[PDB]
């Protein structure tokens, strides 16, 4: 004779999305990536192993990553509004092509573009020579600047920096994130080895479109993630073993100097070039990049028939943030061309630095958004930078029919790709701590593989996790509203006291009966929330109408007034005059 | 990479149209609808889930690597030429008649 | 309410190249796919190629490539696509076509009124 | 970081007047008191006085009112101290220098390079 038992903080999960707040270790620093709404980060107190769980990981929808797109760009967003507007700037331009004394070839396509500009007082101007690199600037010799007819253009502030800081993303209260430690784990499948931890490890917002840069690394070989690898519009991530140091740098002096466009504005521009006027470039080893895309190709052809012959290519066409590596290097955009380091032909089976040509642009539109772009002030004396290109992205061209050859060339221009090689290991999921079980009595998140009774011995931790701009009110309110919800359920079925109640409503053989013996033994708690999720409502229901409304009337006032010596009156008569 | 028959279907109004398509990949398959002179419409897609504004008339269900396309009780808006999808690629496409 | 919207009827002799406008509205033009498509009287349809417009990012099908270009302007929400070299066996109605959602591109409910071209 | 950069290494006569710079960095300028110090060897090190470059508030040490002015420049974060009546005993190599924290000032502890001044 077993009997309903309602238990409260059982572990089980619903992959429900929420909002992931800040997490980010602790003045020069605070001018860069940092809008001090972010915590400081615990040093990773709790990461709970959970052993013998078997969770659904799917990289590819996940909230975590949407979540990250939309905070980083208002990150930018909030970064660049209180900076000078161009506005002014937006002007005609005299350019003549940069001084090299004689015919010589002008490098980088620099021009010299005079303007007349404002200043301060509002009644004079000031003509003003600044060197403007052709891409920048578009043709009406008059000249004016790309993005005047589009839109408007702010100023990055001039202090401010840009290079990447890690940020943790930490979930709510009631909410826990679920991290995948599986090795060779390619992104969409049953992981077999989970820990919850609070915080994600650092995500460092890195904008890179062809080659990853900076990112986290592989264990054992490399990995290939897509969904679908047969279908051609999915990008193709790929995760290195082994990182590929580029060095990268822009070779000229670059004298800056300043006006003040108005009332407390300042422009900053290349003024002159003192040195040679040179190329940027970006080193590759070539032996490095070689044994790189052999083990790129080997993981590739395991998905591919094992006698196709793996080709790549350049890029095939798009703008110049999809058509060349785009990066930030102190504080200067970078537009690499990657042609020297995909045309290799792989057929079915040293120390010379492959150098890459690169075009800096001052006028960013990055993220992509119509209308809105950034002017990034020109950085003073020579820049390098030591990436480690540990992530790829590529497309496979597709519609051929037959043939043995698959085509690979660089893709991007979607920055969600990004997040996605670092957020792959992450879930969400969130705490439902009800939980209805047979028994009987008839009157953080570790364990969770463990059998039941063994859950409840740990019970309160979990009740003790839940309940702990306007995202984050309202992800607390939510919070709040749960907790309230589970414990009015809680009372409506007769169990105000947290923790293990029991309740008399007798275990129907139709609510998913299981034989009753292994179901407390063998079986952790996800799976029984697994067979008895649809029967649940009926179960809630039953236990209000049996321990509430009928422990209501059968402990109403019934007992309150107890004097009852001639009890039973209709049995009374039955042995009145019968014992007569 | 993939194929369907038969080549042309001829059918008087009021029969039952049956059209299978042979795929050689793992791919959910789409069949569309073209009439003549104007731009083909999708009639059905995941191999048995319609389109919006597509009747009960067009259905589809098979086993294996071979997909159906059945389309019972024939109108005047049908008599199309009738066109199998995987991922971007097409059949030769079934003209019924 | 999703519509495309194509300028076409054009007659092309071997050797030109040819472009085809194609506009698109009813929805977000920058977040999801368009695809180009070639039917002609008589052959198998043939898929041409596919383009984001966020990035610009573009697909080539693999025999046509080295002749076919696919541009895009996002300020008027319009697709270019440019074809060089024609031959005779490029005559055929050209469709500019996306999916059914931003996700599953292959299912193609919307296209255009369809570009006719005569080689 | 915290950094304090100063000119130095002027030759002056009795009875001339000097000016030494001090560009602060790294820390928010104007949320913090400065203070200069005189050292020299065989004296003591004297305290010349402080400055609270917000409101530009300053304090001159007794011997040395109406022969030494301070001044700040809040847009080029720097602090200047201008000493009249230049003579003998003020030959010495002058810190501009911070507390250790913002609340109490008297926890020297960054000092800039030093200024030597020979009269
Ligand atoms: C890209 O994304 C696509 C989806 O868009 C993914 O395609 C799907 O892949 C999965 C595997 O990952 C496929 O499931 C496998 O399919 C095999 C066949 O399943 C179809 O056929 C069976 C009946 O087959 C019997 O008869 C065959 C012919 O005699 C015989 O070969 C076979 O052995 C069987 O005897 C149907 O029951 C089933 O529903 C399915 O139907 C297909 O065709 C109909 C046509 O109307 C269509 O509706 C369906 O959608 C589908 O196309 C089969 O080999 C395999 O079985 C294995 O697992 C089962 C587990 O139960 C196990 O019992 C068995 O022993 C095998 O181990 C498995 O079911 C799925 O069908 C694909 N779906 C589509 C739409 O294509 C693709 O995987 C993905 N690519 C990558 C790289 O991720
Ligand atoms: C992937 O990760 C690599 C490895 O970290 C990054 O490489 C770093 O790049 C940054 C800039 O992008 C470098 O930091 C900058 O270095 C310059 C040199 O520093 C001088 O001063 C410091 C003082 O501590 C000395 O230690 C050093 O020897 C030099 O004398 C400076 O130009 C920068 O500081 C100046 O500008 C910044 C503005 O950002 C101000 O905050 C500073 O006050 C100062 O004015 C800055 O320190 C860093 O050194 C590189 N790391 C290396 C070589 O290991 C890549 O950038 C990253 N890749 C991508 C694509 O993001
Ligand atoms: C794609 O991979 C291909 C296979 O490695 C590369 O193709 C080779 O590219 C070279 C370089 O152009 C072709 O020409 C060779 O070059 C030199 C002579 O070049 C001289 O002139 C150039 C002027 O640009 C100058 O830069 C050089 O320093 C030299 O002074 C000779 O060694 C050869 O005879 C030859 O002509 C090769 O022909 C070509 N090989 C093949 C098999 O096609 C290609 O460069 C790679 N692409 C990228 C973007 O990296
Ligand atoms: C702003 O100006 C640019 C540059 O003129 C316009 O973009 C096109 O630029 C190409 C470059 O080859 C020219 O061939 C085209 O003629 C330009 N388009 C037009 C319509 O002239 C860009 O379109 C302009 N932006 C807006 C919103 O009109
Ligand atoms: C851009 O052109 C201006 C005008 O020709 C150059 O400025 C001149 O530079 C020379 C050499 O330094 C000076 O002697 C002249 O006095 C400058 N002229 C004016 C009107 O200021 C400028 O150097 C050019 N830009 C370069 C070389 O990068
Ligand atoms: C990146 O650099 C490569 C270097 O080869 C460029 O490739 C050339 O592209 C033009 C464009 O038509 C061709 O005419 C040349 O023949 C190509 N050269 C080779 C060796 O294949 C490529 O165009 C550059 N990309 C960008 C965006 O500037
Ligand atoms: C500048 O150089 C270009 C080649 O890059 C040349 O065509 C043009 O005529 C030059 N313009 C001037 C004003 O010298
Ligand atoms: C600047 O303004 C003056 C005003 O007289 C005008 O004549 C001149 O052409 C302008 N200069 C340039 C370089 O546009
Ligand atoms: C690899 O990804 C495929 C889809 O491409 C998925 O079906 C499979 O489960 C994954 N394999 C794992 C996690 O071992
Ligand atoms: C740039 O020129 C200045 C001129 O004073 C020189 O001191 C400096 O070293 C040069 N920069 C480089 C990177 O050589
Ligand atoms: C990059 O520079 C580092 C020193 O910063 C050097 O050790 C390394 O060999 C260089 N790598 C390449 C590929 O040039
Ligand atoms: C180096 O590159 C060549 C040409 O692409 C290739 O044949 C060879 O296998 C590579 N060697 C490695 C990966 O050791
Ligand atoms: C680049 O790679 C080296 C060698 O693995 C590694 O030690 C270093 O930390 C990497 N750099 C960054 C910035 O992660």
């Amino acid at each position: 004779n077993l009997w309903v038992t309602v238990y409260y903080g059982v572990p089980v999960w619903k992959d429900a999305e929420t909002t992931l707040f800040c997490a980010s270790d602790a003045t020069e620093k605070h001018n860069v990536w940092a809008t001090h709404a972010c915590v400081p980060t615990d040093p990773n107190p709790q990461e709970i192993h959970l052993e013998n769980v078997i969770e659904e990981f799917n990289m590819w929808k996940n909230n975590m990553v949407e979540q990250m797109h939309e905070d980083i760009i208002s990150l930018w967003d909030q970064s660049l509004k209180p900076c000078v507007k161009l506005t002014p700037l937006c002007v005609t331009l005299q350019c003549t092509n940069v001084t090299n004394n004689i015919t010589d070839d002008m490098r980088g396509e620099l021009k010299n573009c005079s303007f007349n500009m404002t200043t301060e007082l509002r009644d004079k101007k000031q003509k003003v020579y600044s060197l403007f690199y052709r891409l920048d600037v578009v043709q009406i010799k008059e000249y004016r600047l790309i993005n005047c007819n589009t839109s408007a253009i702010t100023q990055a502030c001039p202090k401010v920096s840009f290079e990447p800081i890690p940020i943790h993303y930490c979930a709510p209260a009631g909410f826990a994130i679920l991290k995948c430690k599986d090795k060779k784990f390619n992104g969409t499948g049953p992981c077999p080895s989970v820990s919850t931890v609070q915080c994600t490890h650092g995500i460092k917002p890195v904008v890179s479109t062809q080659l990853l840069l900076n990112g986290s690394l592989a264990e054992e070989e490399v990995i290939i993630r897509s969904e679908n690898i047969t279908n051609n519009a999915k990008n193709i991530l790929v995760q290195l073993n082994t990182p590929v140091q580029i060095n990268c740098t822009r070779p000229n002096n670059n004298t800056v100097k300043s006006i003040r466009i108005g009332p407390g504005q300042a422009f900053y521009y290349t003024g002159d070039i003192i040195g040679d006027i040179r190329q940027a470039h970006c080193n590759v080893s070539k032996a490095t990049w070689n044994e790189t895309l052999g083990k790129v190709v080997k993981q590739l052809r395991k998905h591919f028939g094992n006698n196709t012959i793996i080709r790549f290519a350049q890029s095939s066409g798009g703008d110049l943030e999809v058509t060349t590596h785009s990066f930030n290097c102190g504080g200067e955009f970078f537009y690499c061309n990657t042609s020297g380091l995909f045309n290799s032909t792989w057929i079915s089976n040293s120390n010379d630095s492959i150098t890459l040509p690169c075009r800096i642009k001052q006028i960013i539109n990055m993220w992509q958004r119509i209308g809105q772009a950034m002017y990034a002030p020109p950085i003073q004396g020579v820049i390098r930078c030591v990436s480690n290109i540990t992530g790829l992205i590529l497309t496979r061209d597709g519609g051929s029919t037959n043939s043995t050859t698959e085509t690979f060339r660089p893709g991007g221009g979607d920055m969600r790709d990004n997040w996605r090689s670092e957020l792959y290991k992450y879930k969400v999921v969130k705490i439902e701590p009800l939980g209805v079980a047979p028994t009987r009595c008839k009157r953080f998140l570790g364990a969770a593989g463990s059998t039941m009774g063994a859950a409840s011995m740990t019970l309160t931790v979990q009740a003790r996790n839940l309940l702990s701009g306007i995202k984050q009110l309202q992800a607390r309110v939510l919070a709040v509203e749960h907790y309230l919800r589970d414990q009015q359920l809680l009372g409506i079925w007769g169990c105000s006291g947290k923790l293990i109640c029991c309740t008399n409503v007798p275990w129907n053989s139709s609510w998913s009966n299981r034989d009753l013996s292994e179901i407390w033994d063998k079986m952790t708690w996800l799976q029984w929330d697994k067979e008895i999720s649809n029967y649940t409502q009926i179960i809630y229901g039953l236990l209000e109408e049996s321990q509430n409304q009928q422990e209501k009337n059968e402990q109403d006032l019934l007992a309150l007034d107890k004097w009852a010596s001639l009890w039973n009156w209709f049995d009374i008569t039955n042995w009145l005059w019968y014992i007569k | 990479v993939l194929t369907q028959s038969p080549g042309t279907l001829s059918l008087s109004p009021g029969e039952t149209a049956i059209i299978s398509c042979r795929t050689s990949q793992y791919g959910s398959l789409a069949w569309y609808q073209q009439r003549p002179g104007q731009a083909p419409r999708l009639v059905i897609y995941s191999g048995s889930t319609r389109a919006a504004g597509i009747p009960d008339r067009f259905s589809g269900s098979r086993w294996g690597p071979d997909y159906n396309l059945t389309i019972s009780n024939l109108e005047s808006g049908d008599f199309g030429v009738y066109y199998c999808q995987q991922y971007e690629f097409f059949g030769q496409g079934t003209k019924v008649q | 309410q999703v519509q495309l919207v194509q300028s076409g009827g054009q007659m092309k002799k071997p050797g030109e190249s040819m472009r085809i406008s194609c506009r698109a509205s009813g929805y977000e033009f920058i977040d999801c796919t368009l695809n180009w498509i070639r039917l002609a009287p008589g052959k198998r349809p043939e898929w041409m190629g596919w383009l984001k417009p966020r990035g610009g990012a573009v697909n080539y099908a693999r025999p046509l490539q080295g002749r076919v270009t696919m541009t895009r302007d996002v300020y008027s929400d319009t697709a270019f696509l440019e074809l060089r070299s024609l031959t005779v066996d490029d005559t055929a109605v050209y469709f500019c076509t996306r999916g059914k959602n931003c996700d599953y591109n292959w299912d193609f409910e919307h296209w255009g009124r369809g570009t006719p071209v005569i080689v």
